[PDB]
This record gives structure tokens, sequence and C-alpha cells, in this order.
RNA sequence: CGGGGGGAACCUGGGGAACUGAAACAUCUCAGUACCCAGAGGAGAGGAAAGAGAAAUCGACUCCCUGAGUAGCGGCGAGCG
RNA sequence: GCUGUUGGGAAGCAGCGCCAGAGAGGGUGAAAGCCCCGUAGGCGAAAGGUGGGGGGAUAGGUGAGGGUACCCGAGUACCCCGUGGUUCGUGGAGCCAUGGGGGAAUCUGGGCGGACCACCGCCUAAGGCUAAGUACUCCGGGUGACCGAUAGCGCACCAGUACCGUGAGGGAAAGGUGAAAAGAACCCCGGGAGGGGAGUGAAAUAGAGCCUGAAACCGUGGGCUUACAAGCAGUCACGGCCCCGCAAGGGGUUGUGGCGUGCCUAUUGAAGCAUGAGCCGGCGACUCACGGUCGUGGGCGAGCUUAAGCCGUUGAGGCGGAGGCGUAGGGAAACCGAGUCCGAACAGGGCGCAAGCGGGCCGCACGCGGCCCGCAAAGUCCGCGGCCGUGGACCCGAAACCGGG
RNA sequence: AGCUGGGGCUAGGAGUGAAAAGCUAACCGAGCCCGGAGAUAGCUGGUUCUCCCCGAAAUGACUUUAGGGUCAGCCUCAGGC
RNA sequence: GGGAUGACCCCAGGCGGUAGGGGAGCGUUCCCGAUGCCGAUGAAGGCCGACCCGCGAGGGCGGCUGGAGGUAAGGGAAGUG
RNA sequence: GACCCGGUGAAAUUGAACUGGCCGUGAAGAUGCGGCCUACCCGUGGCAGGACGAAAAGACCCCGUGGAGCUUUACUGCAGC
């Protein structure tokens, strides 16, 4: 709802910056952020050394975020925009000479 | 022709007069320096001294007018001859609205300097001068009033 | 916004064609008795100079 | 309004950079079609033009063309035409031009 | 069967000042404005002539532009119009 | 619309392509028609509101001559007294409304056309209803030669809040890390707050009321310089010292000598012991509209010009001659007119008028016919500027006055 | 003619007042708030960048005028002789 | 005066100046120019300069900072110093 | 209390200050001008002669065709009678 956008849980691609040219599944869409995450880019978070689940150590980190702007899907090829098919009766979305 | 120098010429100014530095109109502002210099005065034009003014002169201009109004009553308007001149045919008022003087100013008045020429005027009214030029050789459409 | 024009100049003073005020000589409504021929006579018309540029400002649109 | 828009027009003949028409070849509104007559026209898009016709559609055909100003020849201002290296026009549109004229 | 109460401005009606301007002030102006009160509405008012005004004329009322700062009103002052 | 390259990050730059009824704009690590939201264009409501705009259907309504002469809005018309409205202020004061007194008639009736009469003419009061065009903007949306956190609404932020006041009421300040918290685990000093390493980051004097970070204000270090001088604090000239430079030559400091009455305002007159200012930063004062009068750049010229509004576009302009100013001036006016007014006066006298062109240039009139010429004779319209009039009219400031609370 | 708690009434040209023009929410010869309102102020203060040319007055008449004004005189700018 | 008008050279004068009149400019915000041009090899802004150009208001050039905007030549508006 | 030490720590005012005396000068009462005479730099406790010391746009005086409270056989109105 105004905040619907191109891909899901699915895979895709990463034209962004420096991790460029990767290819990753499902990206946990946000969407209040208009960011994903595949299984690119990572970084070192500090996490205090508490008992709850981190007893002593520290230094582990996850998945970023990801602006969505970043990431394009790909299917039976590379890339490529999104177009929307009827399916006769429901509703599914195809590539541009590809499917899906 | 093109975007640049399209420009106005010569004289546009627009720069009009700001008072403010010391170069130019400081302090006072352009003018002022004493005091009676802030909201304005009284006119002059007619006003001030604390005197009379000039409201001395009498006005023997009588016939102001009464309070129903002034009198509804038919205006004439002159036209000498060295107009008329322009076009030949019959000349008659309408037709000399819808071109030069009289529009709508109501009842012509063909008169004064100028030679007269072999073509009918309709008007309303004749100085002695008109119907003499006007005698040797033209027309003379007047009564009317109807 | 837009000037009136001064109902007691018009009732008073008329402007000719060349551009002159022009108004009657005072000095003749109640006085007359002791006064000479010659004065009263007088009385006809008159310029007025310097004053008529100040004066002719409030016959605006009139002209 | 009358001189000045005449005036302006005047400007762009002398230096030879008018040109009134009739043979939009390019049919049926579509970009693609404006842009190859502009091609055998002379038009290769290094000089503003103000294309002004009354032909709705070759309006939709250029318009979105950031050097052309498309425009109906009642609109016709000296504006635009100052403000445009080349001045194309119907003959329909040369017409009005002339109707609005003394 | 209705009403009561509210609503930023806008509308109508009933009431209705003074500072100020007149280079003092009382007629006059500001002004039937500000404000109070009542009522009506997405609008209100007005509205089929006991009209206008001089044209053998027009043809309900309302709103814009001219008429026009004209005609006129005025301690014929300021000014109102 | 992919690849390449510089880069922390491409959308930049390079090569090679493509769409366009879409090249408005916004966002993505920087600046992108083709990555994302969108834009041009084209579809869409079971339900609820709106809606004669297009359809029908009801309710209601339509005639002619001749008679009678019954009816045609009552404490009303009309008259007087006291007032209000209209431009109308007692004025020659009508017309519309009505507080008091008196007080008719029904078309042979009755009001009006500016006191009142007489002709001529206009219209039917004392019952009521009636859309549209007009006004406004709490609300929605679109635009901006509108502001950009002292601006713009009082409020971009949990504001009509904190706070003041008994109360009515008054009424603020205060926005920003970064592309992304990856916002600093652990170690050292320390009770902590704070630091120092290390680590994330392109950047950490971007480290958290964190972008840039100026000035006043307070420090630490370095150079020059002061304890026999004295002064609106500077300035000119030599000298010494320290920096830069190859050197002529500059920069900084000031020992001695010369010369020297701050700024503003108000004033006849100030360094003044007359006003005002602690210092720094920012807000702060000749505007706008409508008329007018001069000058000016233009358009057209015996003419010039449009207002409201209609049609267009969606930053496009046309149309619209109702009207305005100028071509004639005098006279209070009737009126006449290049004249008019005072006057018996073709005496006088006051106001007014008496404008072309050098002439572009030849017809192959050895003319000026006419056209051309520039304001012109002569004026209008628009722009611009000076000043004026009316509005708060250059900005701040009263003691007071009135209405409602 | 006592002091005092609680509960009540009277107010802006109005109250109340063993009377001073006292008190009426810390200032009363007419309270306070909001509005008219940006009242008016012939008075005081202030009025912002640079350079070039010219360059005054503090007089006269009239003024419920005298520290304010209108006209003339004196400065400047453009056109003409 | 040379004419050659080329605003470029000569000759001779004038250039203290408050209120005021006049004439040229500088800088600030915004608009057309703009679907452009400048910019990460670093825009605006900030801190220095003994350098350059203007009589001057200013404008350039260079070094550090700064981190995403700025806008010529010619013209148009004004909450402009 | 003041005075010294330890702790916390205001204010009005303030053009800037490198702030001596006498004769004299000056808008006629000088740290600041002139001449001369004194005078090493910086402080603490104290006195109040001066800085026409601070504070409050003199409340006495005058001006303004400013305001307000009051009076009466001033003018003109109004309630009431
Ligand atoms: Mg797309
Ligand atoms: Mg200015
Ligand atoms: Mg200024
Ligand atoms: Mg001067
Ligand atoms: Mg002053
Ligand atoms: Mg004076
Ligand atoms: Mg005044
Ligand atoms: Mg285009
Ligand atoms: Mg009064
Ligand atoms: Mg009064
Ligand atoms: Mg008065
Ligand atoms: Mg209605
Ligand atoms: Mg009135
Ligand atoms: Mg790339
Ligand atoms: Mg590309
Ligand atoms: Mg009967
Ligand atoms: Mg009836
Ligand atoms: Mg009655
Ligand atoms: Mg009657
Ligand atoms: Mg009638
Ligand atoms: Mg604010
Ligand atoms: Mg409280
Ligand atoms: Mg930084
Ligand atoms: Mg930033
Ligand atoms: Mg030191
Ligand atoms: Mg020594
Ligand atoms: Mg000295
Ligand atoms: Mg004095
Ligand atoms: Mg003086
Ligand atoms: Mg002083
Ligand atoms: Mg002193
Ligand atoms: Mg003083
Ligand atoms: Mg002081
Ligand atoms: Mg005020
Ligand atoms: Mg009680
Ligand atoms: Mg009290
Ligand atoms: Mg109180
Ligand atoms: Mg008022
Ligand atoms: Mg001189
Ligand atoms: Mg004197
Ligand atoms: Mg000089
Ligand atoms: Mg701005
Ligand atoms: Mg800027
Ligand atoms: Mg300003
Ligand atoms: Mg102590
Ligand atoms: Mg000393
Ligand atoms: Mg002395
Ligand atoms: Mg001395
Ligand atoms: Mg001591
Ligand atoms: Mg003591
Ligand atoms: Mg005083």
């Amino acid at each position: 709802r105004v905040k619907m956008h191109v891909k899901k849980g699915d895979t895709v691609l990463v034209a962004s910056g420096k991790y460029k040219g990767r290819v990753g599944k499902v990206k946990e869409v946000l969407p209040k952020k208009y960011a994903v995450i595949v299984e690119g880019v990572n970084i070192v978070k500090k996490a205090v050394r508490v008992s709850p689940k981190y007893p002593q150590g520290g230094f582990i980190e996850k998945e970023a975020p990801l602006h969505a702007s970043k990431v394009r899907p790909i299917c039976p090829a590379c890339g490529k925009p999104t177009r929307v098919r009827k399916k006769f009766l429901e509703n599914g979305k195809k590539i541009r000479v590809c499917a899906k | 022709d093109l975007r640049p120098n399209p420009g106005a010429n010569k004289r546009r100014k627009r720069v009009g007069r700001g008072p403010g530095s010391g170069h130019g109109k400081t302090a006072t502002r352009g003018h002022k320096g004493q005091k009676s210099r802030s909201g304005g005065l009284k006119d002059p034009r007619r006003f001030e001294g604390g005197r009379s003014t000039t409201l001395m002169r009498l006005p023997k201009r009588g016939m102001q007018g009464q309070v129903p109004g002034e009198i509804k009553r038919p205006r004439y308007q002159g036209v000498n001859l060295k107009d008329l001149a322009r076009f030949e045919g019959e000349v008659t008022p309408e037709l000399l609205v819808r071109a030069g003087l009289l529009k709508k100013g109501y009842r012509l008045k063909i008169l004064g300097e100028g030679e007269a020429k072999p073509l009918k005027v309709v008007a309303h009214a004749f100085s002695k001068s008109a119907l003499e030029k006007l005698k040797a050789a033209g027309g003379e459409p007047v009564l009317l009033e109807a | 916004p837009k000037m009136k024009t001064h109902k007691g100049a018009k009732k008073r003073v008329k402007i000719t064609a060349s551009g002159k005020v022009v108004a009657m000589k005072t000095g003749k409504r109640h006085l007359n008795w002791q006064k000479s021929g010659k004065e009263i006579r007088q009385k006809g018309r008159k310029f007025v100079l310097a004053k008529p540029e100040a004066e002719r400002i409030k016959l605006l649109l009139p002209y | 309004r009358k001189k000045g828009l005449a005036m302006a027009v005047a400007d762009r003949a002398r230096e030879g950079k008018l040109l009134l028409v009739e043979a939009f070849a390019g049919v049926n509104g579509k970009t693609k079609e404006f842009l190859a007559w502009a091609k055998e026209a002379g038009l290769d898009g290094s000089e503003s033009v103000l294309l002004v016709t009354g032909n709705e559609l070759v309006r939709r055909a250029a318009r979105n063309l950031p050097w052309v100003v498309t425009l109906a020849p009642e609109g016709l201002n000296v504006y635009d035409i100052v403000r445009t290296e080349r001045l194309v026009m119907d003959l329909d549109a040369w017409e009005v031009f002339q109707n609005r004229i003394g």
C-alpha cells in the first residue's frame, strides 16, 4: 500500500556500488525504509559482552539492509526490468522476454 | 533575433532613488533636515498659512446648480470646414462619428474657417460664415428634427 | 485613489485654453456707496501668476 | 503587438532560418517519424526550432524533443520566436499570421 | 410533528461609539465603520414595478465595467458623492 | 542500457545502443529519459453521497365580443406634527419608511413624474414565494521573478504548550551525525563524568543536542617590546632586533624625534563636563495601489486607446468601440462662434486663432501633383524615472478617548 | 462604634467610603484585558555602498503665527535666446 | 582643436564644501538566458595573502578548510547594503 | 561584620583608554589643548574632593493651538423636574 515495490522474497542482483555484481536469495523486505537484505553486505557490530545471548565476546554483525533501489531481479538471464501479465483471470509478474 | 543584447536602448533608467549611504542621500534622506518631515504636510496646493489661503476670491460664477440636477438640454458640437474637405458625397452625423469628430457628442453644427465644397451637409445649426462659403457651390441640408 | 476635483475652485475660477487661471475682481460685494464709479467699473476679470500652477492642480480631470 | 510579432519573423527570415512548409510527411504523431522527416529536412537538433503548426498530430510528434518548441498558430508569441534559432511554420499557420496584421 | 446548540470568514436585520480630520471646536467627518445582539445558509439579501425619467423610451432582482469624482450635498470649510 | 574507467560510493567521463502521446519532478552512496516512485496516455465501484446535465411522468395553466355594474388587500391611502434613508445638513424638499392626532373611496377609483396648480404622461401599494449569475475559505488539490529556522502562521520540533496573571487575557525558545548506527565490544587512568590506545568510517577538531563553524570572550606556546615616563593611543622619519627572499626588495615589532581636541546627533557654536552607544553577530526605516503633473524610450498619428467580459493555451494570445482623452473658444446662462463677453456702439478692452517644412523624389508636368520626411503642426497609448494628492505613506514612541468583556 | 473564621451582595463615571480624592488584586483625579489601532504627535530620536560637478538659508509680507507653514529671495537640473 | 569621433592624441582652464539639485557605477536576493554551462581532479560558504585590475564601492589569482550545489557575457524585478 | 585562609559567588554602570598638578585657553568650571612643574612598574586596607560621579528623556519654569480631575451668572447640549 503506497509503499509496494519491485521485488520480494526471491533471487536478485546488486548493481549498487561496493557489492556490485553480487547475486543473492530472499532479501527480507522491510519496506518502511525501501531496503532489503540479500546475502551481501556485512559489517562488524560491536555488540556489548552481555550474558543474554552474547556471553562475553562481541564483534559479530548480520546483513546490512541495502536500499531496495540498488537491487534488480533476475530470471532466465541477467537483470531486466519487470512487466505484468493478466494470467487470464488472476495476476502475475513476468520479465521482458523471460518469465516471473 | 537572439537572447543577448535585445535590451532597452538609451534611456530605461529603472535605477530609482534609494537614500541610505554616506554618499548620496544619507541621514536626513534626500530632502528634509528640519522637522515637519515625518508623515506629511497639509497639501500645500490650496492649504496652509493659517491665513485665508486664497479663498478671498468671490464666485460670481453663479448658477452652481439646483438640487434636482443639471437640466437635460441638447448640446451642440462645432466642426470647421477644414475637416470636412477630406471626403466627398453627402456628409451626415453618425457618418461623422464613424470617422473623426462628434462621436455621440450630440447635434452637429458645422461652421468656421476653411473653404466650402460642392457637397450636401446634413447638420443641426450653421454659423453665418458657414452659410456664406457654402452658398458658393455646395449643399445645405438643414431643418432635420424628425 | 482617483483624485477628486475641488468644488470650491470650479465654482469660482475658469482655466483658459492657453492654460491660464482667470477669476473675478475682488472688492465690490458690499463696500459700494462711497466708491467712485471708476472702482466698481474696473471690476471685470484678471489673471494670477505662480498661484495658477498650485491652483490648476485641483482641476485635475475636468481639464 | 503587431509590428513586434512581424519584426521577429522578419529577422529569422533575413538570417535564412525561417522555413514554412506543408510536406509534413511524418504522419501519425510518433516521435520516430517526425525525427526522420526532420533529418531529411535539415533539422539535426543543433539549433532550437520553433515548430508552429495547427496539426495536433505533429504537435505530439515533437514536444518531447528538447530542441523543439511545439505551438499552435494562434498562440504564436514573439518571446518563443526569439528563443529559438530556427522557425519552421505550417502553411495554415502562415495564414492566420497574415490575417493578424494590418 | 418541530425547535434549543455549534461553525474561520462571508449575509441580513435590530442596536451603534470615540480617537482622528476640520491643522482649536460644537454642525460636519471618521461612519452606520469598530463592537454588541438575533437569525438564516452553503450561500444570504433582493426580486415581477403603486419602477425609472423625457426618449412617439426602457421593461423583475442581483453582480462586474463605464457613466463619474459628472450631477449634486456641504460651518458651499474639511470633506461626502 | 549494458559494459568500461576515476572513485568510499556513478547517475559523472569514454565506447557502443534504445524509448518518447512519457526529456515535469522526486529518490537511489555524486549529476540518470532507459535502476526505483512517477509523468504523457488509457482503464476502473458491489456500497454510500451528488447530480435534470439527458430522458420521461405527474401537479397547475391556455380563448373571443354584449350586458350589469357586486370585488380589486384599513386605522391603510391622504393631511399635519417629530424623525430616518437617498448626493439632499430646512433648503423651493418632493420621493421611500413611520412614533403621534385626525382619518376616505374601489377604476368617474388611487400613487408618481422634486414645493403647488393645469395639460400630457407613468404605474396599480397597504399578502406571500421564486432558482442562475455575486460574496467567503475551517477543509482538498494545483501553481509561485513567496520565506527558508531572528525569515515564513504565535507554532517546521508533543504549542496556543512550558511560564505570567485571581481572571478575562498574554504567551516563548527549541530543526541537521552518517549513504548506512557500522553510534565505539575489549584494555588503561578514574567513584563516576570524562579522556588515552585500539576498532567502524572516505572523512571522528563528522563521537551523539555531533554539517559547515565566522565575531565578540577566555587560554597555551613562540617573535618583537617595555620598570625616568605623560596619553583620542595614531601618524611620518630614521635606528635596532626577528622572519621571507639570490639581490635590489618586502612582512612583523617599536627605541627616539616631529605632528596631532574620538564617532553620531543637535547646534550660532563640541574634544567637550550637552545626547546616545559595554563588545560582537543577526532583524531594522522613502514602499504599494489608484489619480495627477513634468521629463524620458517607444507605437500610431486627424487621430490614439481600450474596461468588464467571451474564446483559446495551461506560463500563448486573440477578440471585445459601452466608454476615455484630443480635434474651438468665450459666456453665469439662454446663446453664438474664429469669435465671444461688458456695452447703444462697425470705440475700446479681457479671454481665444492666424504652421508650415529643409523638403525625401522624379514624372523623364525642367511641377509640386503626391508621396516621403522627423518630432512636427498636435495629440494620445504603454513602459521608465522626479515630485504631488488620498490611504498608517519613512520608521519607533505618548499622557489620553470610545465599545465589549 | 470590639477583633475574627466561614458563607454571601454592591464596579468602572460605577461601587464603597467615621471623608484622604482614600480603597476597588503591590501605582486609582476614574481598575484590568482585548479590540477600534499601525489613534494623533506642527515634538525628540534614527535613517545603511562608492566616486564626479554645482552648491544655499537663517531675510520680507501674511498667519490663534512666533521652534510650524504659503508666496517671494537665495541652490540645482533640462530646454530656448 | 586634430576632424577622419578611432571615446585616440594635443592646447587652455576648472576640481574645499553641511543642508540640497544633478551624473555615473559597485555589491545582495530572485527571473529569462537553462532539457545549457561550471563541480568530487571538490560548488556555495569560511580562514589567510606582501600578488594583479579598478579613483573607489569591488573584482580576480593563489594556499588551507569545506563537502553539494552554483550560475557568465546581455537584460528584468525588489523585503537590497 | 569589616580584615586573612578554604568553598560557592552577584549587581547597577561601562565610547574606548596608555586616566597627574598649576596658571591660561577653550561653548565661558580640562587627565585629553598650551606653557611650565611633578612623576619608576603592579597591587591591599581605608576617606569621599573631583571624574559637572550613578539612577530616573526635570515633577520647578516655558513652549504644544497635548491630555486629564474640578468649578461657575463661559458656550452648546442631556437626564430630571
Ligand atoms: Mg519504468
Ligand atoms: Mg537601493
Ligand atoms: Mg538605505
Ligand atoms: Mg550632499
Ligand atoms: Mg535627525
Ligand atoms: Mg530648525
Ligand atoms: Mg503629521
Ligand atoms: Mg520541447
Ligand atoms: Mg468628535
Ligand atoms: Mg475631540
Ligand atoms: Mg482635530
Ligand atoms: Mg437566494
Ligand atoms: Mg456619509
Ligand atoms: Mg557505470
Ligand atoms: Mg548514460
Ligand atoms: Mg363597484
Ligand atoms: Mg391591490
Ligand atoms: Mg403615521
Ligand atoms: Mg405624496
Ligand atoms: Mg412609473
Ligand atoms: Mg519562529
Ligand atoms: Mg497560574
Ligand atoms: Mg569536517
Ligand atoms: Mg551533508
Ligand atoms: Mg603570551
Ligand atoms: Mg628605560
Ligand atoms: Mg593628544
Ligand atoms: Mg543650544
Ligand atoms: Mg546649522
Ligand atoms: Mg559626550
Ligand atoms: Mg569626558
Ligand atoms: Mg537634549
Ligand atoms: Mg550613559
Ligand atoms: Mg504610533
Ligand atoms: Mg467569601
Ligand atoms: Mg492597588
Ligand atoms: Mg490584575
Ligand atoms: Mg481609526
Ligand atoms: Mg566650487
Ligand atoms: Mg528669524
Ligand atoms: Mg566638490
Ligand atoms: Mg531565497
Ligand atoms: Mg545563494
Ligand atoms: Mg531594509
Ligand atoms: Mg574567600
Ligand atoms: Mg599613567
Ligand atoms: Mg581651566
Ligand atoms: Mg595640560
Ligand atoms: Mg585602592
Ligand atoms: Mg564609603
Ligand atoms: Mg526632557
